């Protein structure tokens, strides 16, 4: 199905301004963003959503500021970015589901502190 | 748990406005799209729109854009749908729901539905006229009424057993007409009483009335 | 718009049987179909979505399958709480759009109707009406094909019908046809007759009664 070249973890520190959580698919299809759906876990929450068919980005308000590059989605490009403040207290693993035309995948990717 | 209550069933004449609610609760009402669904009498599902509460993001169909306005209240979790001018054509159910966070945008939730009945007629009371008769058959004509429903028994609910109820129908004069009959054994048609017991709580109007041959 | 038209209109099974269920759409949704049930005076149930998904706490006979174009809803072994209608939603573009709809019956033997036909009460010709009701009691299939004749004259467009839904116990259905007139016209004629059509007959059923 879905593949990634899969980011074990990935480490911000206090200079970091802004977090970025690793998400690529490798073989996906999709000539149009209304095909793809994107969603972001953490910890069993969706805090991260975009819909392809409506083109709108769902966000629960401990992550206004969590966001993705829409223009890059075709490309394979799912990365979730966000701000410091966001990601300080929300270290741990993330979960990047990707749904792409017929096919559907996931990846899960560490955010840790140091 | 997720509920949708949506607001009672309306009574409503041609041109005049109105505006039903569906409040949601026990999840985040700010972060799902609700739908609303249209189901004339006797037809199919239609998909009127959707919005999102979060920002007031609205969509509508094509069939609905312009003939309805679709709105939200984050401040009491509510959704509306309001019309300028109603039409007789506008009598159905809408429903409200709720929809999943998924690529095949489901609808996992939903409201009781709302009954939206427009017409030019007034609340009447209905008259009930009896239907005299191995099985012999009887029953109560419950004519020119507005609006429904009506509620028909057969000796205080103490006769169920071959009981049949029909759906009304709507006349030429905008009112219902319903029947209700009951088969029972021929020989029971001397000693035994039916009473047709008729209830219609829109215009608070009780009568019982015997059928005898 | 996606338009998504579903077969059979009506499906006729007997509690057990296996039911298909088609949904056909004008162009490819890519499995984001969900499937729905809906019983007399309540609201949809969602069954399956994402085409094949089944939902929380729905039972295994429920099956989904296709993709693109075709799909298709299927019930193993067929419940006395699965005889409804099911409708099939895409998702894929909006405006979301539903199917016609698919009414699930029950099937039984072929039973006669008891045709009974009843007169004007004097109550109802007081005020200047009269209203003929013609009953069809308890058989199968729904189809029924009931004729007024009034001094052997057929009649048209001055008669309404209903019929109940399909019984719980014996699951048959039963109609009642109004013939409604004036009193002026009632008092017109003599002879009033409602004739009855069905499967179960080998012969039309005509039952009557004389004015007076
Ligand atoms: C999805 O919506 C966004 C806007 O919410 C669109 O993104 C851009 O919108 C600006 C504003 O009009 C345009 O100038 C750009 O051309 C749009 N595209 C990009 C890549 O920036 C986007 O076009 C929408 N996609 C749809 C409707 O499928
Ligand atoms: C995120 O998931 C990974 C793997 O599912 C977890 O990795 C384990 O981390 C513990 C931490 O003490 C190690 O002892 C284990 O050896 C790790 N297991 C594997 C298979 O790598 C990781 O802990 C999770 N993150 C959090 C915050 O719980
Ligand atoms: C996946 O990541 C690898 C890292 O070596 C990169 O070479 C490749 O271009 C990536 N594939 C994508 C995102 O197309
Ligand atoms: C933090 O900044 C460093 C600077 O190069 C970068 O390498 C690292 O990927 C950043 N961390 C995150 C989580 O984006
Ligand atoms: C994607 O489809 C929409 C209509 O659904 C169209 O407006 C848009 O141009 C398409 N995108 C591309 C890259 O073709």
């Amino acid at each position: 199905q879905l593949l990634f070249n899969k980011t074990k973890s990935v480490e911000f520190t206090f200079g970091n301004d802004t977090v970025v959580i690793p998400c690529f698919v490798t073989n996906m299809e999709a000539q149009n963003t209304t095909e793809v759906y994107v969603k972001w876990k953490f910890k069993g929450r969706d805090i991260y959503t975009f819909d392809g068919a409506l083109n709108k980005s769902t966000v629960p308000t401990d992550f206004s500021s969590a966001k993705i590059e829409v223009s890059q989605l075709l490309k394979g490009d799912a990365s979730l970015k966000m701000d410091k403040s966001d990601a300080v207290s929300h270290t741990g693993n993330y979960t990047c589901e990707v749904t792409e035309l017929t096919r559907e995948g996931e990846t899960i990717i560490e955010l840790k502190y140091r | 748990e997720v509920q949708l209550v949506q607001s009672g069933a309306e009574v409503k004449k041609p041109g005049e406005s109105l505006k039903i609610s569906c409040k949601g609760s026990g999840y985040s009402f700010t972060d799902y799209w609700i739908g609303w669904v249209r189901q004339m009498p006797g037809k199919g599902l239609e998909w009127m729109g959707i919005i999102y509460p979060g920002d007031s993001d609205t969509r509508y169909s094509p069939s609905f854009q312009g003939q309805v306005t679709i709105s939200a209240d984050k401040s009491i979790s509510t959704a509306y749908l309001q019309w300028s001018s109603l039409k007789a054509s506008d009598t159905a159910v809408y429903y409200c729901a709720r929809v999943g966070r998924f690529a095949s945008h489901q609808l996992d939730y939903w409201g009781q539905g709302t009954l939206v009945t427009v017409s030019s007629a007034s609340t009447k009371g209905p008259s009930v006229f009896p239907l005299a008769p191995g099985t012999a058959a009887l029953g109560c004509l419950v004519k020119d009424y507005f609006p429904e429903p009506v509620t028909v028994s057969w000796n205080s609910g103490a006769l169920t057993s071959g009981v049949h109820t029909f759906p009304a129908v709507l006349q030429s004069s905008g009112l219902y007409s319903l029947s209700s009959v009951v088969t029972v054994p021929s020989s029971s048609l001397g000693t035994q009483t039916y009473i047709c017991n008729v209830n219609h709580k829109p215009s608070n109007t009780k009568v019982d009335k015997k059928v005898e041959p | 718009e996606i338009v998504l038209t579903q077969s059979p209109a009506t499906l006729s099974l007997s509690p057990g049987e296996r039911a298909t269920l088609s949904c056909r759409a004008s162009q490819s949704v890519n499995n984001r179909l969900a499937w729905y049930q809906q019983k007399p005076g309540q609201a949809p149930r969602l069954l399956i979505h994402w085409a094949s998904t089944r939902a929380i706490g729905i039972p295994a006979r429920f099956s989904g399958s296709g993709s693109g174009t075709d799909f298709t809803l299927t019930i193993s072994s067929l419940e006395p709480e699965d005889f409804a209608v099911y409708y099939c939603q895409q998702g894929a573009s909006w405006p979301f759009t539903f199917g016609q709809g698919t009414k699930v019956e029950i099937k039984r033997t072929v039973a006669a109707p008891s045709v009974f036909i009843f007169p004007p009460s004097d109550e109802q010709l007081k005020s200047g009406t009269a209203s003929v009701v013609c009953l069809l009691n308890n058989f199968y299939p729904r189809e029924a094909k009931v004729q007024w004749k009034v001094d052997n004259a057929l009649q048209s467009g001055n008669s309404q019908e209903s019929v109940t839904e399909q019984d719980s116990k014996d699951s048959t259905y039963s109609l009642s046809s109004t013939l409604t007139l004036s009193k002026a016209d009632y008092e017109k004629h003599k002879v009033y007759a409602c004739e009855v059509t069905h499967q179960g007959l080998s012969s039309p059923v005509t039952k009557s009664f004389n004015r007076g």
